[PDB]
């Protein structure tokens, strides 16, 4: 298997199903100076998917898509 | 660099099983008699 | 007044040597200090472990220290077999010229004691290889050490003391735990398999000094970022791969073998790098579960609200319980000691059927020692779980905050608890000890085919599961036509298979009549002990006998001779007598642990067989049999090296029956015989110029529990100790 | 409404953009003046350091930078010791547009520096001797070809 | 009411009367708290509907003459390629797996979002069967009743074939061979001390 | 010096009075009992905490109480 088309559309369909799918279930299950969120993370998009879900769908895309990857590596492999 | 003279034993064993135990016993007795003001 | 101590008022002044022990004994009960508030104690607390770290490494410097300047580790590594670690140097100016030439061995020049803690094959296999490593690696942590030290005193400083708020940021520090401190470690640790130890083991040299020119695989990361994570599996080591040395030796960095290496007889290298690579992700992942200042994650309160089963079967469930376990130390740290006591005994069970270590299944000694060390402090941390759990109860718990949640319901059926455990204990005695007698007498009467034995199938059944073909169930790894047997058969079953159907290891040891009887003797052990530790928690607050015994605190002496008597009615004392059961079981466990491996170590597994279904068995062939080269270490015709195993050996026994005399003799006895003693010292000329500071008095009810306590588990530890090294050292030594 | 570091994001209410390359960027929070001093001199040496191992690979000084290292270091040490000593008490005592550029031009060196550093680690070039090869072969020469042929760049 | 599971006996009181498929079976009374009952008809209906489908498609399969459910995957793990009423599909496993999880992710979110419907209507009832709705409660009940017998009919796929290996039309033709010889009292695996 | 405290269960039957070997307690008048009064502890520097006066006690639960407190010459009863 190619990495880039496996990583890639692994992502491509973490964030489409984060931004598109479950977007609306995360935000209602989701609703001294070192314990607030003094940063609020806005963002322009309009669904309100901002750079932090971003990061964890996109962390899920990754994680899952080497595991794929490293699936199908076992097979025709030797001494393993 | 790290290994001590052959002598180490014959002086810290003495060291630390007499004397710090002598002075300790010593400092501490006088500590926990001492009065508070 | 007196000074000492300063943190308590009231003992201060105390006109007694009563004052003293009491300093020393409440001295870490920050709880009950003068002047104590909550944020000061939690900052309190954080410096103190701070201090227990700093201690930590300074003695794993003492040890790497003593061993590369009076060790014989680079002699050892050229032949493991048959050279005995040394741990340190002998200088005793008591010593007569015979006993100075009795401790000489192992080639050092003088006399030494030999290591029974298995640092050398720990060390060996990891990497280190020359006195200089070591060397390094003590100043190194002597280091850590010092920085420790210096942190405690820092976060005590006026602009460096966290608030309250930090110190219960929950969420904040499971998520830093998970993935920082268990995960990235995790992670580290094999990135120091994967580029040191493994090419150690394989005959290569990386040091700091090389180690960025060296490369752990031949294709360095290629395969890691393109997927084919299947490169770093191919070539392992051989089976005739000779450990240290390049011959036989393979490529692969990560493997999933499944066995033992065939001549270190301990686990492969590269399982071990492959395990902490899959454990550092899962604890990373993990540690991103919990809301932080990112708007992300799980609020642990709002977890705990919302599992309250709808029939209404546990009540309200676990509401309020993120303030309980929050809001006190006690309920913390009885969970602490509870999952740390559970994880140190998995340690001793994991570590002598697996050995992860090369060349330490053979260091008999060793084995013998770990497994003993680790139960016996699983043991003590077990009790003191209970303990602060009781301790939760009385101080910490609030009625009315945990209404109609599963806490405030254990304590609803708190008889229903007690009761069934007292069930379970009453049959296990009896019908254990009954079948014991049953085979005693067998014996006895000379009828041995007349005894009670039951085959332990049940144990059987599970170990034929993992693919023990000797009992011929023949089902799942026992059946080559299994699913489970197929599937796995191209990763690790090979060599597990390989491995658990070998009789000369300890992977899953064949069992009969003899293990069946000894197992339920551990299980009355196990029940028994939490009985009465689950007892004093439950009735910690209060019984129909001493209906407000919260208002009298955790330890107290008594109540008095009234309402029938009172004695040993504190949830402390019921942790007291717990202790007694703890070391009792433990014993028990350990002796069938020893016992099993000297009659295998022996060749001779009959003896255990046969011997094991009575207890006359274990008296005579056990302790009587085993205890002869032990008590001749010195004797009218000599001494040799076991002189220090014999005399502690004695030891042991004092101080145990010194413990008895704290036990039995209560103090009325004692506080009437010292008033004597102040009437002779006053009128006694040349000696009433001298004169006390603290007026002598005999030590308190409570104290004299502890102490006696003290004296009967000390002797408990120390005689097992050289019965345990004595009798395996020099039977293999 | 200053320029931030992220598109159409509210700066944080503890940086009200008094200091110097204030973009209202801190989303841990750590920032809630020492620090604002630290990001100086760390980027102040960053750039003498930066233009040092640039400029002595342009004269043809050698060996690699981080290879200089390679009067004895044992008595150095001593002196660096004692003559660094007195200029930071001094310079800790007294502590106790043109700010801008300084900030931007330090942060910038800051991160070139550790490029250096990592660059060395998985390229075993020199700042110059790497950019020379991007241009002559940008898509060739790269990370990605870097990382997947480490056993060629090790193998000399 | 639908009718009485066991004659004679009263029906729990709360199961109300007119839930579709009520015959008052509720032994260990799983359903006594009204939120629960509310999530567990959602899911039975659910069940069913799968069941239905399950069962024709394992039963499609075997008459047609393209194997048995338990064997369609084999394709999968031998390194053969998949069909489909013999037409050759190109896509392998992997390329499955991503397909049906972000499908189904699609489908069943909208689903969970709804709030727990179960006769959505609308464009998922094209010709209107139930669009009057007046009529619907006989429909329901068939619908709940045939979802039922599928899916006990699909537990008896995967027990018969634990049992005896062979596929639900090969069983069935077994049985209608040799009803006496071959049945659940016949494997050797179903009653022990047979 | 040790706690002792009455509590308003008392009847005023005296006993526990009688049973002190330190004369720490004395009974007093009250309303709250039939005999119409209390025990009370006045001296309690002087008590040893032996509970003799819990032992003596006919009400269920205690009337009379002691809690053991810090240790002096006389709550300890040396003679020297
Ligand atoms: C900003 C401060 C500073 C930094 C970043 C470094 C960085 C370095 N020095 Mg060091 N030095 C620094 C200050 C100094 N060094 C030296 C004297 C040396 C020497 C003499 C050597 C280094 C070497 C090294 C390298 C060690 C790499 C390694 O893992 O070797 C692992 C190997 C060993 C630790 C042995 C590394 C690039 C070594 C080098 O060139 O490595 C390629 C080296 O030989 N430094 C002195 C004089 C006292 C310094 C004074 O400030
Ligand atoms: C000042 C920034 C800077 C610049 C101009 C360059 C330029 C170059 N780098 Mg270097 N590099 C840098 C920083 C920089 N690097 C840093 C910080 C690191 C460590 C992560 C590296 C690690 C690195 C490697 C491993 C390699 C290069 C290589 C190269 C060359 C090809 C470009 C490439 O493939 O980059 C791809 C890789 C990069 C890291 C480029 C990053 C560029 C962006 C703009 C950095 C943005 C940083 C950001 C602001 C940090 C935010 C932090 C956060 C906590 C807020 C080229 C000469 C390649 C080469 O041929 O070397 C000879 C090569 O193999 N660089
Ligand atoms: C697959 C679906 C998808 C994904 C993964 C994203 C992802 C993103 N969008 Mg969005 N977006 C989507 C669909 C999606 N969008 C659609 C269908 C539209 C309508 C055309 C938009 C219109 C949109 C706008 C107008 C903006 C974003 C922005 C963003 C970014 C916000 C991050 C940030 O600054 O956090 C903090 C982020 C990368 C914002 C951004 O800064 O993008 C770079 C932004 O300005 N999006
Ligand atoms: C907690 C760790 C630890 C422990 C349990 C021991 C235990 C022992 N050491 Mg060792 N030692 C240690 C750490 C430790 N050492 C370290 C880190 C050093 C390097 C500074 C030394 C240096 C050292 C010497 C030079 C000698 C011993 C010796 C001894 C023995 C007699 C006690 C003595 O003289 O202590 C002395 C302890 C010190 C000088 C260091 C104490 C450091 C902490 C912080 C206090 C005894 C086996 C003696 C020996 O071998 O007799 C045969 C001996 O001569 N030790
Ligand atoms: C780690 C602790 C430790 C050490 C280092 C020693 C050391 C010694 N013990 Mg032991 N001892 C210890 C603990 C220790 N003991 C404990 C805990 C106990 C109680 C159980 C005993 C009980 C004990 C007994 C009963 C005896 C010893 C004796 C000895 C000596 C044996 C060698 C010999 O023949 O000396 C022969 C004596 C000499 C060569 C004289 C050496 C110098 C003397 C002791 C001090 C001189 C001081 C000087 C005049 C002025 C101060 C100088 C100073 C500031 C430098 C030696 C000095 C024997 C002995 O001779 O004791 C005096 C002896 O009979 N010990
Ligand atoms: C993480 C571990 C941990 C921590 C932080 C604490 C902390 C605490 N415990 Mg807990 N506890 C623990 C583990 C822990 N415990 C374990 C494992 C047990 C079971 C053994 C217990 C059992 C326990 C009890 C039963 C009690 C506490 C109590 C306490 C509190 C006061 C401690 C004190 O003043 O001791 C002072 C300590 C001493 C004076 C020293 C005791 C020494 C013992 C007896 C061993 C002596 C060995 C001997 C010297 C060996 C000689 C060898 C020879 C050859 C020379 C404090 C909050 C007490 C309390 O009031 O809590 C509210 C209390 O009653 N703990
Ligand atoms: C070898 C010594 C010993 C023995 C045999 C026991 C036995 C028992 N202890 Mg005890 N205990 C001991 C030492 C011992 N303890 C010590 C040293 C301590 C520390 C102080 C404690 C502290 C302690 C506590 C705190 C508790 C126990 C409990 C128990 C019971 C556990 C369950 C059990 O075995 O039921 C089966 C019973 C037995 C094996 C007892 C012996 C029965 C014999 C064989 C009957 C023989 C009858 C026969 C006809 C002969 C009669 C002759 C006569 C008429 C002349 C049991 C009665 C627990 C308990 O009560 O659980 C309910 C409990 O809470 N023990
Ligand atoms: C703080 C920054 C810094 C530091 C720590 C160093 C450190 C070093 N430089 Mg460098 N250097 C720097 C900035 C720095 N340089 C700058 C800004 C320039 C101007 C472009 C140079 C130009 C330079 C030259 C021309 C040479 C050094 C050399 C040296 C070495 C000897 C320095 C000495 O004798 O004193 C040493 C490794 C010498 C060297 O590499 O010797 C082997 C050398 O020949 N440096
Ligand atoms: C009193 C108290 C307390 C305490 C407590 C304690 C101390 C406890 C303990 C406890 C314990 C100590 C427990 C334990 C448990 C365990 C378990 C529960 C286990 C399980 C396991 C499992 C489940 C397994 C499984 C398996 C197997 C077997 C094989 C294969 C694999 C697997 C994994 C599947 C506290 C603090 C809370 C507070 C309150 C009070
Ligand atoms: C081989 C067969 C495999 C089957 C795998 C099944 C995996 C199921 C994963 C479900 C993960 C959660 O996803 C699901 O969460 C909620 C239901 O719980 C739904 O969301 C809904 O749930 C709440 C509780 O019922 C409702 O009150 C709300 O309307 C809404 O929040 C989501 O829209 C749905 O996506
Ligand atoms: C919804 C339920 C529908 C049920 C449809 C049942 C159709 C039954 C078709 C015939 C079954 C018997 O036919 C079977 O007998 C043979 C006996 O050797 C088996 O062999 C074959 O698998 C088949 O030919
Ligand atoms: S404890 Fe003893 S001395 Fe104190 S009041 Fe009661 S009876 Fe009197």
């Amino acid at each position: 298997l190619d990495p880039q088309i496996v990583i890639s559309g692994s992502t491509a369909a973490f964030l489409a199903i984060g931004r598109f799918v479950f977007l609306g279930y995360q935000r209602r299950e989701a609703n001294d100076d070192l314990q607030k969120n003094s940063t609020i993370f806005a963002t322009n998009d309009p669904a309100g998917f901002n750079i932090i879900d971003v990061a964890g769908w996109g962390a899920l895309g990754h994680a899952v898509g080497f595991a794929v990857l490293a699936i199908n590596s076992l097979q025709g492999a030797n001494l393993s | 660099p790290f290994v001590p003279p052959s002598w180490a034993p014959s002086v810290f064993v003495p060291l630390t099983g007499l004397v710090l135990p002598a002075i300790a016993m010593a400092t501490l007795f006088v500590y926990i008699e001492k009065e508070a003001p | 007044t007196k000074l000492f101590p300063k943190f308590s008022q009231g003992l201060a002044q105390d006109p007694t040597t009563r004052r003293i022990w009491y300093g020393l004994a409440m001295a870490h009960d920050f709880e009950s200090h003068d002047g104590m508030t909550e944020e000061n104690l939690y900052q309190k607390i954080f410096a103190s472990h701070f201090g227990q770290l700093s201690i930590i490494f300074l003695w794993t410097s003492g040890n790497l220290f003593h061993v590369a300047w009076q060790g014989n580790f680079e002699q050892w590594v050229t032949d493991p077999v048959h050279i005995r670690p040394i741990a340190h140097a002998i200088w005793d100016p008591h010593f007569g010229q015979p006993a100075v030439e009795a401790f000489t061995r192992g080639g050092a020049s003088g006399p030494v004691n030999i290591s029974t803690s298995g640092v050398y094959q720990w060390w060996y296999t990891i990497g280190m290889r020359t006195n200089q490593d070591l060397y390094v690696g003590s100043v190194f942590l002597a280091l850590v050490s010092a920085i420790f030290l210096f942190a405690g005193w820092l976060h005590l400083q006026p602009n460096f003391q966290p608030s309250l708020s930090w110190f219960k940021d929950a969420e904040s520090r499971l998520n830093h735990h998970l993935s920082g401190l268990f995960g990235v470690s995790s992670l580290a640790w094999t990135g120091h398999l994967v580029h040191v130890a493994i090419p150690e083991s394989r005959g290569q040299h990386v040091g700091w000094d090389n180690f960025l020119s060296v490369l752990p695989h031949p294709q360095g990361l290629t395969p890691f970022f393109t997927g084919n994570w299947a490169a770093y599996a191919q070539s392992p080591d051989t089976a005739s791969h000779v450990f240290g040395t390049a011959q036989g030796s393979g490529q692969a960095i990560l493997t999933f073998l499944g066995g033992f290496h065939p001549q270190t007889q301990s686990l492969w290298l590269t399982d071990m790098a492959h395990h902490h690579l899959a454990i550092a992700v899962i604890f990373i992942v993990a540690g991103h579960m919990y809301r932080t200042n990112f708007g992300i994650g799980h609020r642990m309160q709002a977890i705990l609200e919302a599992h309250t089963p709808p029939s209404g079967s546990l009540g309200a469930g676990h509401k309020g319980l993120f303030d309980t376990v929050n809001n006190s130390l006690h309920f913390q740290l009885g969970l602490a000691l509870a999952s740390v006591g559970t994880i140190t005994s998995l340690v001793a069970q994991h570590m002598y059927s697996l050995p992860p270590y090369a060349f330490q299944a053979i260091d008999f000694t060793t084995q013998a020692a770990l497994y003993t060390h680790h139960q016996y402090i699983a043991g003590f941390i077990m009790c003191g779980a209970f303990a602060h759990g009781a301790i939760f109860f009385i101080r910490d718990y609030d009625p009315e905050q945990n209404k109609g949640n599963v806490l405030a319901r254990m304590l609803d059926h708190k008889e229903a608890l007690i009761s069934h455990l007292s069930w379970v204990s009453l049959f296990l005695g009896f019908h254990t000890l009954g079948l014991y007698v049953h085979n005693d007498v067998m014996q006895a009467f000379g009828t041995p085919e007349k005894q009670i034995l039951i085959e332990p199938v049940f144990a059987q059944w599970i170990q034929a599961a993992h693919g023990k073909a000797l009992y011929g169930f023949d089902f799942l790894l026992s059946s080559k036509t299994s699913a489970a047997f197929a599937n796995g058969q191209s990763l690790w079953l090979p060599g597990w298979l390989d491995a658990i159907n070998n009789n000369q290891n300890s992977l899953f040891l064949t069992i009969g009549p003899g293990d069946f009887l000894v197992h339920h003797a551990i299980a009355l052990g196990l029940h028994t002990t939490t009985l009465i530790l689950v007892k004093g928690a439950l009735d910690a607050r209060g019984s129909k006998l001493m209906p407000d015994k919260k208002d009298f605190g955790y330890s107290f002496p008594c109540d008095g001779p009234g309402r029938g008597g009172t004695c040993d009615i504190s949830a402390y004392d019921a942790f007291y007598l717990a202790v007694f059961w703890m070391l009792n079981t433990i014993g028990w466990v350990t002796f069938y642990w020893h016992w099993k491996h000297l009659t295998l170590w022996q060749g001779n597994v009959a003896q255990f067989d046969e011997s094991s279904t009575y207890l006359m068995g274990w008296l005579r062939d056990y302790l009587w049999l085993n205890s002869s080269q032990l008590i001749n270490g010195y004797n009218p015709f000599g001494m040799n090296s076991l002189s220090v195993w014999a005399w502690t050996f004695l030891f042991g026994h004092l101080i145990y029956a010194t413990g008895f005399m704290f036990l039995i003799s209560w103090r009325g006895y004692w506080q009437e015989l010292i008033e004597t003693l102040v009437w002779a010292h006053e009128k006694t000329p040349l000696a009433n110029l001298v004169y006390w500071k603290d007026k002598p008095v005999a030590l308190s009810i409570v104290q004299a529990r502890l102490v006696g306590l003290a004296h009967f588990s000390v002797g408990y530890i120390f005689t097992y100790a050289a019965f345990l090294i004595a009798s395996t050292s020099g039977r293999f030594g | 409404a200053r320029p931030t570091w992220l598109p159409g994001l509210n700066p944080p209410a503890h940086l009200k953009g008094a200091l110097a390359g204030d973009n209202g960027f801190d989303p841990l929070g750590l920032g809630q003046k020492w620090y604002a001093e630290a990001e100086k001199t760390n980027g102040r040496w960053a750039m003498m350091a930066v233009a040092g191992i640039l400029g002595q690979e342009l004269l043809g000084v050698t060996p690699a930078w981080w290879e200089a290292g390679a009067i004895p270091a044992q008595a150095l040490t001593p002196i660096e010791f004692i003559v660094m000593g007195f200029l930071e008490i001094k310079r800790y005592q007294g502590f106790k547009s043109m700010a801008t550029k300084e900030v931007k031009n330090g942060r910038l060196a800051m991160v070139a520096f550790i490029g250096f550093c990592v660059q060395a680690l998985a390229t075993r070039t020199q700042p110059i001797e790497g950019l020379t090869a991007h241009l002559a072969d940008p898509f060739g020469k790269n990370i990605t070809y870097y990382l997947t042929h480490l056993p060629e760049t090790l193998g000399s | 009411k639908a009718g009485n599971w066991l004659p004679g006996s009263d029906a729990p009181a709360w199961l109300p009367d007119d839930l579709p498929g009520n015959y008052g079976f509720d032994p260990l009374s799983l359903g006594k708290e009204p939120a629960s009952l509310k999530r567990f008809t959602e899911s039975e209906v659910i069940h069913g509907r799968w069941a239905m489908l399950g069962v024709a498609g394992s039963l499609a399969v075997e008459l047609l003459g393209y194997g048995n459910w338990y064997d369609a995957p084999l394709w999968a793990v031998n390194g053969g390629k998949a069909t489909w009423f013999g037409i050759e599909v190109p896509f392998d496993l992997n390329a499955l797996l991503a397909f049906e999880f972000v499908a189904m992710a699609a489908a069943e979110g909208q689903r969970g979002d709804a709030g727990g419907v179960v006769y959505p209507g609308g464009a998922f009832d094209p010709l209107g069967f139930a669009k009057d709705s007046s009529k619907s409660g006989e429909l329901k009940l068939k619908e709940i009743k045939n979802g039922r017998l599928a899916m006990v009919a699909f537990l008896g796929f995967v027990a018969q074939h634990a049992a005896t290996g062979k596929g639900p039309i090969a069983a069935l033709g077994e049985h209608l061979a040799n009803p006496w010889g071959a049945n659940f009292a016949t494997n050797g695996i179903s009653v022990p001390f047979f | 010096a040790h706690i002792v405290k009455i509590y308003d269960t008392c009847i005023g039957c005296t006993q526990c009075v009688r049973a002190c070997p330190l004369d720490v307690l004395e009974m007093v008048p009250w309303d709250g009992c039939k005999a119409s009064q209390m025990a009370s502890a006045p001296r309690t520097e002087d008590c040893v905490g032996c509970k003799r006066c819990e032992t003596a006690c006919p009400t269920d639960f205690l009337s009379v109480r002691v809690y053991l407190g810090s240790e002096s010459t006389r709550s300890m009863g040396l003679s020297y």
